[PDB]
């Protein structure tokens, strides 16, 4: 499946270092459904002209912008084309690579549990449960003392992105080992078909 | 990756339906072209289609954008006889912005003779009449004019000739011979004209 | 818009020949494409930066240069009989998908210059009858002896081209049917009103433009150097 | 801003001087592929993306060559204005629970990265490592700054601390991330 | 139901300051099903006498205890009384007192919600979720963005102890109020007949 | 050590000099009741206890009696030991979310404490409050040390700073514990 | 919060079976006593038991804590006749260390005399008699002897002497009258004395 | 262990009287208790501490002191008819629950002081027949005539007491059953061998305990003050 790009329109004519930056981003909401596209033209940190599906046509953010925005609507050969990438972009790569590629990448975490300081029954310690290498980052990790699931003393991190299609979270629970507790670390993620579940005999 | 036009030749008459199929086959999701070449001279722009179900249409002609069966078959209700030309079928890959034309269709559309009036002139030449000239005009698009069976004899095929500042327009042949016997009664005796065709004495 | 340079071009086998292009539109894409019956159009080459190019369907025999942004050329370093076709040069604005084409070049490869010959023009008047029968007149033009195939026909009534009243032979006319070397022959017609002829102020000329020899071709013979011209003949209006 | 799903494709970006150019796709926030200017090729993060769709490099190419162009006219239409530079954070972490005598890859998070030309290194007991060494492209950020990742394949030793040097021209000097695995 | 107290045993005879320290604890498993009765004799810190139902008898911990076990243990009505207290206080306060009291004792929590900072739309921010002032400690909190329960990013305290009967908890969780965005808090304690839910709406 | 209810009873605790004692009845760490040995009577934390539970008040006093008696054997028979004092720490927070302009309680929490006799005071921008001040008993801990906890109703004004001060042997001088609404 | 005994008075020949029933109310879990005061002197200590289904044993008497029934009945399986004495239940409230006593029931045990001679005699008093006295002696434990329904005539209940020197037991009764009319052979006919009671003169 | 005293008291109506009880046991628990056949034990007072005091189920009319933690003293500021019993001191080890009584201090409470009458102490000399029918000789000892009804009967042969072949009525015998101030009257039984009383040698007392006023106590009549005194009987041997 060919991936199709998103087009940058040609401005008009008319130490120091400058950034110029052109993208186009494709927000789909529930699939294929509803989709909306916009394409931003970024001059140092700043977007001065853009293409916003909601809106139909180019229009300036900044006085810079306006040469460029008043010719391309100007000339029918170019809104249209702009206005097409909805389906001729957008839709073309969601149906076709995103959905044979991306969409479709299932990868199970790898969970284990560590001791924070050496065990001493009767003391205080951390538990903590590490999952990582999943893709997609929907997941749910619960704590669980021997039977019954516990909310307070867990505390999580943020979705951490390791930048190569996986992600990977650490949920903590505070708690002191007593000899005959089983904590047991729960995660379900898309990729199982039935939850992950490590266990920790104090 | 290509474009396919069924037809290559099409000839009618006036006010006649036309329909030039066309498919297509592409690795992504291309807009759809028609161009028209006018006898002696490049190809223009007729219409496009960006994405399926939109319309393209100009002049009369008018093709819909099939992604389903892969087409966009050209149309005219009533064609003129003003349409007389090639046309090309055309596809835009849009990432390396390169046009794709199918083989062309010519079309010939046959003007409408209500009444002939065929008639076969000989025609003098100026200053010295080296060889002399027997015009045939006036006959209707019914009518062929086939070559000769003599060598020494040219002629060549029907043309139609419109004076717009009349709105009359008329069909014609010519034929010459080098030889002294070329006779204008026999000039197009291998070919079948009208049985009332006029043939003034010189 | 887009104009081409030559408008044709007979060429010599392993003779060198090019093909130039300008563009006003201002446009970055430039393409070349060939055209010939049975294939329509192919792309050759084409160039959207001032200064590099790129191959098409077909750029096996040919080289291209884009010197500047509206100039765009087309090289063939060494002519063959396969390569005569009508060369077609076009543009497109990089923000968007539309062709614009020129007229075209179109380009003949002959194996011995020696077959090549230029028109005989010659003019016939009206017919007395014709005149008084339909109250129309009509000239016709007979183009003959030349050879290659291309040339180009056209009618000028008092110093104006006319596009008014006038039909040409689709495509030449050989000769000599069978034979190899036949010299081609083409007609042209031009009807006006009985009295726009019949007044002697009228003056009715038919232009004949014929592509052959460039001044930078070796000639050593006795007849005149078929070189590109234009042959005509003229008639005056006849008071009737 | 609000979608189960963002693709950003034919993110291009330049800049000057230098012309130094930069072509990818990202999906969800990670990168498809990105397309090599000189070798002229498109290198998909994941190679196993590339068996199932591709995209000529030609379109990179060509994609580069207009914002090259705005990039002449936008500069100009502005009487040549710089940009602010930044100061780039970064944020040192494993790959994957560290375990001591055990292949793990350190990975460095560099934010608000403007303009998009740094040096990132890594250094390992202040003496600098320059084998296993992987680094991505910016990645874009919605403020129009950008991020980028280097990784680093290592072996955690009891002893051995690891440092990400960072160089920018935000920065009077460069600013080391420590991290231990103590 | 009148509460029953551990007695403590007469010791036999034989700047600075000096603490005593006396205590029947009674270990309930199960309810009344097991239960371990523990008295402990402490001098400065130093715990130098016991009871364990466990054993059966006083057992000096130190040197300084061996007088006291020694008698008690000897005279019957010493140890047959405190051997009794297993029934005689443990077993009676706790079918009695407590059952009828702090084993009865409901108190439903009260929950908010609050932002740390002051909004501003699509900016990162802190929701916090105080569940305050319930009975007993069993507890569990859930945090909810528009319709599914999330677990990255939230972070909570541990159960904190009033003091008076009563307990708290605090529930962070990370995120960005986006409009159109409803985050609710839920709680399920054993005083609630249904779980209570708090909404926020950004 | 391991059981779903703990229940502490008959909690006695004396020292020495003065004669200091405590009797206490706990449930799960939560006092039931205290007996005041002065007043002669018992004090339930939750009034809604006393209704139907109940306790008679000569049981703290005739068990105080054993205690105090063998705190004098022990002492001789130990050749009169002192003891270890220990640094109490303090922790301050509020019993419900914090509104400005609304009647809140203010918690101080003494862990570690021994032996048990301390002073935890307030102070409202250094001024010292004696209002609304309720202290409980000292609880139990399992390393035989105990904790405290002091209560102070106030109204949380806009910028009125809070301190828990802590007088104990074991200190060279009082720890303040600073709490502030922000 | 109280203990009650079922009897309060209780007579039998010696060697039968001892069963003195007690029941009890209490706010805690009490300890449970059993005291015996011998006549002539204060309460003694029995035996106890501290929880249910132990048991309290001593000198042949014994009883069972029974928490169902709140129970404490105390039983001996031969009964001698030094057994005879108040018998009291207790209960101990360990909160206040105050015990409650129950009403205590008056345990009279009958020697057993094999041979019997049933006799009525008169004895005389020393120098001057005033009145006569008339002595019932040598009867069975099966025997009563029951008050007079004459108010000039005053007669004791039976009274088991014993002569530890021989071990021979006795029962009598004494029974005198200031009038002058007074015979020993009426004296106890308003009690039913063995048909061959001896009667001199 | 626990002494009382006094062992008995006789007393008038509004007249104070003060019951002491001393302990050795060592203990720190001291009760009070009053018996009353159809009452059993009930508590009056009770105390823990050396300075302090409790009261019981019927401390109504009582006072009690605890100077040390050896003694404890029960006080009636006025006596009364209804407060007539036998009061009985106890102790209890803090560390136990087991009751340590006294002898017992029996009290009673008459309205005229002029009424307690000592007792009348008769000797009756066994049967001839009961001698030569059984050869066993009873003596019976008659105290009769007395009020309040608290006397103690003992057999004394030779100088010595004796404790064998003896028997006493367990209660009084009221001389007038229908009556307020009816006097009392009691029996006992000494029996001997028919030789050991055969013996002119062998001399056998009465001795009849009774208990009454006090030296301190107030008397204005004509017959004798009846203070505690012992009323007695003798006999001697008798011929076979």
């Amino acid at each position: 499946f060919e991936a199709q790009k998103a087009k940058a329109n040609k401005a008009v004519d008319g130490e120091r270092h400058f950034v110029y930056q052109f993208m186009g981003e494709c927000y789909f909401t529930n699939g294929t459904q509803r989709i909306r596209y916009v394409t931003r033209y970024i001059y140092n940190r700043e977007e001065y002209v853009r293409y916003d599906s909601d809106v139909g046509e180019h229009r300036a953010v900044t006085e810079l912008g306006r040469p460029d925005a008043e010719y391309w609507n100007s000339q029918p050969e170019i809104l249209e084309r702009t206005r097409a990438e909805l389906d001729t972009v957008c839709r073309h790569n969601y149906e076709g690579p995103e959905t044979h590629t991306s969409l479709r990448r299932l990868e199970q975490p790898n969970v284990v549990i560590s001791l924070s300081r050496t065990e001493a029954l009767n003391h205080h310690n951390t538990l903590v449960c590490s999952v990582t290498d999943f893709y997609p980052a929907k997941i749910k990790v619960r704590w669980f003392r021997n039977g019954q699931e516990e909310t307070v003393g867990v505390s999580s991190t943020q979705l951490i992105r390791n930048g190569d299609w996986t992600f990977q979270v650490l949920v903590m629970l505070e708690m002191t080992p007593r000899r005959g507790e089983v904590y047991t670390c729960h995660v379900e993620h898309p990729s199982l078909k039935s939850p992950i579940t490590v266990e920790w005999k104090a | 990756d290509s474009v396919t036009q069924t037809e290559g030749n099409v000839a009618l008459s006036e006010e006649d339906f036309l329909t030039i199929h066309c498919n297509y086959s592409a690795s992504g999701y291309p807009a759809l072209f028609w161009y028209v070449q006018y006898p002696g001279e490049g190809p223009q722009f007729l219409f496009r289609a960006s994405r399926d179900k939109e319309k393209g249409s100009s002049r009369g002609f008018e093709a819909t954008y099939d992604k389903g069966t892969t087409s966009f078959h050209l149309r005219k209700a009533s064609v003129q006889e003003s349409d007389s030309a090639v046309y090309y079928c055309a596809l835009v890959i849009s990432n390396t912005n390169k046009v794709v034309f199918g083989t062309g269709t010519r079309l010939q559309v046959l003007p409408n003779i209500q009444n002939p009036d065929p008639a076969v002139y000989q025609l003098r030449d100026s200053k010295s009449s080296d060889k002399s000239v027997c015009l045939f005009t006036d006959f209707d698009s019914q009518t062929n004019v086939s070559q000769s069976k003599d060598s020494d004899v040219y002629i060549t095929d029907k043309c139609v000739l419109d004076m717009r500042s009349m709105d009359f327009k008329s069909n014609s042949a010519v034929a010459w011979s080098n030889k002294s016997d070329f006779a204008c009664a026999n000039a197009f005796n291998n070919s079948i004209i009208p049985e009332d065709t006029f043939f003034p004495s010189p | 818009a887009v104009t081409q340079s030559p408008r044709s071009k007979v060429a010599v086998t392993g003779g060198k020949v090019t093909l130039s292009c300008h563009q006003t539109n201002n446009h970055d894409y430039m393409y070349w494409y060939r055209q010939d019956t049975g294939h329509g159009l192919r792309l050759i080459h084409y160039s959207y930066v001032a200064d590099s190019t790129e191959k098409g369907d077909i750029p096996d025999g040919y080289k291209a240069s884009r010197p500047s942004q509206e100039n765009f050329s087309l090289i063939l370093e060494l002519a063959s009989l396969s390569q005569t076709a009508v060369y077609f040069c076009a543009s497109i604005d990089s923000s968007g998908n539309t062709l614009y084409f020129g007229e075209g070049s179109r380009l003949i490869v002959v194996e011995d210059l020696k077959n090549v010959f230029p028109p005989e023009v010659a003019v016939f008047e009206p017919s007395e009858a014709e005149i008084s029968h339909t109250q129309k007149a009509t000239l016709v033009c007979l183009a003959t002896g030349f050879y290659p195939d291309h040339v180009e026909l056209s009618w000028w009534v008092n110093g104006k081209e006319v596009h008014s009243g006038v039909c040409t032979d689709p495509q030449p006319l050989k000769e000599q049917p069978a034979l190899n070397d036949s010299r081609y022959a083409l007609s042209s017609r031009l009807r006006v009103s009985a009295t726009f002829w019949q007044n002697p102020r009228n003056h009715f000329r038919c232009q004949v433009q014929f592509y052959g020899l460039s001044e930078n071709d070796e000639w050593t013979q006795d007849r005149a150097k078929p070189v590109t011209q234009i042959v005509s003949a003229e008639a005056w209006g006849r008071a009737d | 801003i609000e979608a189960d799903h963002v693709g950003t494709y034919g993110i291009s970006v330049y800049q000057s001087p230098g012309d130094i150019g930069q072509y990818t796709f990202e999906f969800d926030g990670d990168e498809l592929f990105y397309v090599d200017l000189d070798k002229k090729e498109t290198v998909w993060m994941l190679p196993e993306f590339g068996q199932l769709a591709s995209f000529d490099p030609q379109g990179g190419l060509q994609n580069i060559a207009v914002v090259k162009h705005n990039l002449g006219v936008l500069t100009k239409r502005s009487n040549s204005t710089p940009a602010t530079n930044e100061a780039p954070q970064a944020t040192v972490f494993p790959k994957s629970p560290v375990l001591l005598g055990q292949p793990n890859t350190l990975i460095c998070f560099v934010d608000n990265i403007f303009p998009p030309v740094i040096n990132i290194t890594w250094l390992r007991n202040s003496k600098s490592v320059a084998d296993g060494v992987y680094e991505t492209s910016f990645f874009v950020n919605r403020d129009y700054s950008f991020h980028k990742l280097s990784y680093l394949t290592f072996i955690p030793s009891d002893d051995d601390i690891y440092d990400c040097k960072v160089e920018h021209w935000g920065l009077e000097e460069p600013v080391l991330k420590h991290w231990e695995p103590e």
